[PDB]
């Protein structure tokens, strides 16, 4: 191989980030442009999301792999904050290289950013450190999900999605725990729905429906049979399927499968559960016997999902048929197969209200994109909203804070005799590309755009107003309501600057080539 | 498109910028001499950018401007001509940046002489005014500036001679600009630098008299802008060339005419007669002059018609093409007209006292040899320049590139306070300052990026509590070691490059 160091890999570092960041900065925010990206599979994927662009790319260098993975943290953490943490991380390389080109040792410049990254997250802290609860936040949450839902250019009427994200996150991620929890959110949805059709179903909705319409379409409260028992082919880990080759071999195959399921559907109904949800669900033959014994019950369920009806419903667990008892049953508030107005999206709700241990957002859309549109819309809303539900901390974004952060540090730079003022400068100097690149996606002069806000930030001494993130002509982060969790505003910084630092401490590269992913 | 000009500009940019660095190697005396092959194919070793500009040069247009970059600063302050080249490439970098940023070269330009007006104030804010009316203050200061410079030995001796010759061309308490205009620097081959002397009427080349009085007091100074030779009808002579007989009667004509005009000279009269060269004439008949000094007029012959223009203005002997233009009118009245052959070699007509416009000051340069003569010539001129630096621009400032370290950080924030899309411009504008002391810090040797970072704080703190201090070449108060410069060398350096860049920015 070759050890590639000095400007050699320093290029291989500064090289990869630029191709990466730019499609992201051209896709940056709502003004960010929607990029069709087609696989080697020949499949169009339109990506205005840097993370989705990151999900779409893997660019060859180890950092370009990690940058895809970098946003995923804040994408998991904060939701929104995916694109900005990367696009600026490459701008530091621009900054830093010139700074090394200024002769400033790489570890010197490497350190000053993080060194100046304090005020970066620290100046943010001063904007809104506020905290509110669910019914309070729901207005800031929809106000933030004005931006976050609209970050996918779908917020319209979707305060429905915001408001169901309000009560979704607090349920799963408590304001007091201050621990990230999306796990008990049950992501659910189906193609063919609407953006305007979206639901938060506090219980679990199973795809399967009643085995017959002749059997009632309502199972009463509770009394659900949670079981692993075969009513169709069992499908274990490994067994080979042999069929019947004879006339005398065919007849008895029908009798036995009738004889056991009756007793089983009996015993289940005799166990006293009026919905049998079986980890191995019903064949079409078990359905009529279920109708013979006249019990409402569910067909094939995913293996762990029968646990998902054990956890979410508060029903104490019976693993299998052999153990059937009336004490441990599945619970449901109300069992209904529900059509939302698009029968293309049709679910049987196992309804949870009193004990709901998995909250279920149900998202809808006409196409695979449109759900995913609403999905990544609300999910990134969901996380910022989660961030805001724990502590409702916002800032006036889109570079209005980046300028105001660029004041202190670049100022504070020269306050210090230390070499890192140049870094601190270039630190505070690297901040402002976001409104710049935004104004470019916003289709305006990016250069005055930043300074328009600093002219404000002179006057303002605070982000409130800003430039146009929505291209709607009102220059605001305030009445335009560019409002996002100040947490995730600080998450981009620490992730961007400290990753680049770790990228910067390594100019030492053993690869067969220069940039190897 | 103007891209092709931008390319051109970038190419001009490409040319001019690498050129400015070559002087950045020579920036300061701590900056290093540069060996130069010429058409002679021989080495030329100078720390002097101005010559390195001139001496071997490319006539590339961007390079063509950069000689006048210094050559202005050459004629502006007489000094600081390295810096004005060292200020060049600093913005030339930043200007391409803005160009690379896509900033419009007008806007680039437009942002600068604007912000230049800002910087000079803060620059002047750093500055300390000295007393231009006081001869000794300047005699202390420009000396200290000479002490801030290399040339001392004669400059020490020649500081009083400079400052006095200056103080003699200082009428004003402002001391105006102290034009070197009124100064005539004369050299005499004999003598020593001690025999360099300030003379209050013009020391004139040689003297020329046949029977003419050796030294005439109260001298009416004539000038001949008229031809003393009889008109030339054949070669030089009023004769025509055919035979011996017909010409001798018009040989008689060449006779009387050259004498009469000569007679007419002393008949309207002069005690001294300025005579330019006879090549600076059509022709001047010597048989006339043979009779003209025979009229016992003190005379000089063969003087520069340009020095005449100096003589005309300084001692008030005005251009005379006519006997009528002799009365006393265009004739300077020279109290003592004599040539001094003394102190070794050389003879120079020395006007001692005169009727003269302004205070006419000529300085003799005598030296142990020609080279000794040559060496004190800058000595005065150096002093004379840092004088005409500081008398012209009153406020004194210390040298050592510190004010740049001081001004950058401020103009960066002033840029920010100015804000606007032009902030980045004025930012990059402000960002061209440290570059000069930066290379200078290497020129003394340092890491400026390490060192200038700190003075920048020092110059954030006291605005100057320290500065790159030439002997130290590093952080310390430059006012403490007294490395000092008039604002003129600074200020005169600013507008040129910026403007010249402001030029090349609009220039296609």
């Amino acid at each position: 191989k070759s050890r590639l160091m000095g400007l050699e890999a320093l290029k291989s570092h500064i090289m990869a980030a630029k191709a990466v960041a730019n499609t992201m900065r051209t896709s940056l925010g709502p003004n960010g442009l929607d990029k069709m990206m087609v696989d080697k599979d020949g499949d169009v994927t339109v990506t205005n999301d840097g993370a989705t662009i990151l999900s779409m790319m893997d660019v060859d260098h180890q950092i370009a792999k990690l940058m895809v993975e970098l946003s995923k943290s804040q994408d998991d953490e904060i939701g929104d904050g995916t694109t900005g943490v990367v696009v600026l991380a490459g701008a530091l390389l621009e900054e830093a290289e010139q700074l090394l080109d200024r002769g400033i040792h790489p570890i010197r410049i490497a350190d000053g950013y993080e060194q100046a990254a304090r005020v970066a997250i620290e100046h943010l802290d001063k904007i809104s450190d506020s905290v509110l609860v669910d019914i309070k936040d729901t207005e800031p949450l929809i106000q933030t999900a004005k931006t976050t839902l609209g970050s996918k250019v779908v917020n319209s009427c979707h305060r429905q999605m915001a408001e169901i994200a309000v009560n979704a996150v607090l349920t799963v991620a408590d304001m007091e725990r201050r621990d990230v929890d999306f796990e008990l959110i049950k992501v659910e949805g189906k193609v063919g729905g609407r953006l305007e059709d979206t639901k938060l179903i506090k219980g679990v909705i199973v795809d399967k429906d009643f085995s017959h319409p002749q059997m009632p379409k309502k199972v009463e409260d509770a009394k659900i049979a949670i079981l692993t028992c075969p009513f169709e082919p069992p499908k274990p880990k490994t067994k080979h399927k042999l069929d019947v080759t004879s006339v005398e071999d065919y007849k008895a195959l029908q009798k036995y499968e009738k004889e056991k399921f009756e007793e089983m559907i009996q015993q289940i109904k005799e166990t006293g559960a009026n919905l049998a949800i079986c980890q191995w669900g019903f064949d079409d033959e078990a359905n009529h016997l279920l109708l013979q014994n006249n019990l409402p019950a569910v067909r094939w369920v995913g293996g762990p999902e029968i646990e998902l009806i054990a956890i979410a419903t508060g029903g104490r667990i019976v693993p299998r048929f052999s153990e059937l008892t009336a004490e441990k049953l599945g619970f449901a508030g109300l069992v209904q197969e529900i059509s939302f107005g698009t029968t293309k999206d049709k679910m049987l709700v196992i309804e949870q209200c009193k004990n709901s241990r998995a909250v279920t957002i149900f998202i809808r859309g006409g196409n695979k994109m449109i759900i995913e549109e609403a999905k990544r819309s609300l999910h990134d809303a969901l996380c910022v909203i989660r961030n805001l539900i724990r502590d409702n901390r916002v800032v006036y974004g889109g570079g209005a804070a980046e300028i105001s952060c660029a004041l202190a540090v670049s100022q504070e730079a020269d306050k210090c005799p230390t070499l890192e003022q140049y870094a601190m400068r270039a630190f505070a100097d690297a901040l402002e590309v976001i409104p710049m690149a935004l104004s470019e996606n916003s289709g305006m002069n990016p250069i005055q755009t930043m300074t328009e806000v600093r002219a404000r930030q002179v006057k303002e001494m605070n982000p409130a107003l800003g430039i146009d993130c929505l291209h709607k002509g009102t220059n605001d982060m305030k009445q335009q309501h560019v409002i996002e969790t100040l947490i995730g505003k600080k998450q981009q910084i620490s992730l961007a600057t400290q990753m680049v630092r770790m990228i910067l401490k390594i100019d030492d590269i053993r690869k067969p080539g220069e940039s190897e992913e | 498109d103007r891209d092709k000009p931008a390319q051109i500009r970038f190419s001009n940019i490409s040319a001019a910028k690498a050129v400015a660095d070559a002087i950045r190697t020579s920036l300061g005396p701590k900056g290093m001499d540069k060996m130069i092959q010429d058409g002679k194919g021989d080495v030329t070793i100078t720390n002097d950018g101005a010559t390195i500009l001139k001496q071997m040069q490319v006539l590339h247009p961007a390079a063509r401007m950069l000689v006048e970059l210094s050559k202005a600063q050459d004629i502006e302050a007489g000094d600081g001509t390295t810096s004005v080249v060292i200020i060049a490439g600093s913005l030339l970098d930043s200007c391409t940046k803005l160009l690379q940023k896509g900033i419009h070269p007008t806007i680039i330009s437009e942002s600068f002489q604007k912000a230049l007006e800002k910087g000079i104030e803060i620059l002047t804010d750093m500055s300390r005014p000295v007393e231009l009316s006081d001869r000794e203050t300047l005699l202390n200061s420009a000396t200290t500036s000479l002490n801030s410079k290399v040339v001392s030995q004669y400059s020490s001796l020649l500081s009083p001679m400079s400052v006095n010759a200056v103080m003699k061309v200082i009428d004003p308490a402002t001391a105006t600009s102290v034009d070197l205009r009124d100064i005539k620097i004369v050299k005499k081959l004999g003598g020593t630098i001690d025999d360099c002397e300030l003379v209050e009427g013009l020391v004139l080349t040689q003297k020329v008299s046949n029977s003419g009085i050796t030294r005439v007091e109260k001298a009416k100074i004539g000038l001949i802008q008229f031809c003393l030779s009889a008109p030339k009808t054949d070669m030089d002579n009023q004769i025509v060339v055919s035979d011996y007989a017909q010409m001798d009667r018009v040989l008689r004509e060449e006779r009387a005419y050259i004498l009469n005009l000569v007679k007419q000279i002393k008949k309207t009269g002069c005690n001294v007669l300025l005579i330019q060269k006879s090549i600076l004439r059509d022709a001047l008949s010597d048989l006339a002059l043979h009779f003209l000094n025979k009229m016992k007029i003190m005379v000089i012959k063969d003087i520069e018609r340009e020095d005449i223009e100096f003589i005309c203005k300084t001692i008030g002997t005005k251009p005379v093409a006519h006997i009528d233009q002799f009365t006393a009118d265009m004739l300077g009245s020279a109290e003592l007209a004599e040539e001094v052959n003394l102190n070794g070699s050389g003879k120079l007509l020395k006007i001692t006292g005169c009727a003269s416009p302004g205070k006419t000051v000529t300085i003799v340069v005598r030296g142990s040899n020609k080279l000794v003569i040559e060496e004190a010539e800058r000595s005065i001129h150096d002093a004379l320049c840092v004088i005409r630096c500081l008398v012209k621009k009153r406020a004194l400032i210390a040298g050592g590139g510190a004010p740049e370290i001081e001004l950058a950080l401020r103009l960066t924030e002033y840029s920010r306070t100015l804000s606007g899309m032009e902030s980045y411009c004025v930012r990059a504008f402000a960002d061209a300052m440290e570059v000069i002391p930066s290379t200078l810090a290497e020129n003394a040797g340092l890491n400026p990026i390490s060192t200038v970072t700190e003075l920048r704080n020092r110059h954030a703190q006291g605005e100057k509590t320290a500065g790159i201090n030439v002997r130290k070449g590093g952080i310390s108060n430059i006012l403490e070691e007294l490395v000092v410069q008039p604002l003129l060398v600074s200020v005169s350096a600013l507008t040129l490059a910026t403007e010249t860049v402001r030029s090349i920015l609009k220039i296609d």
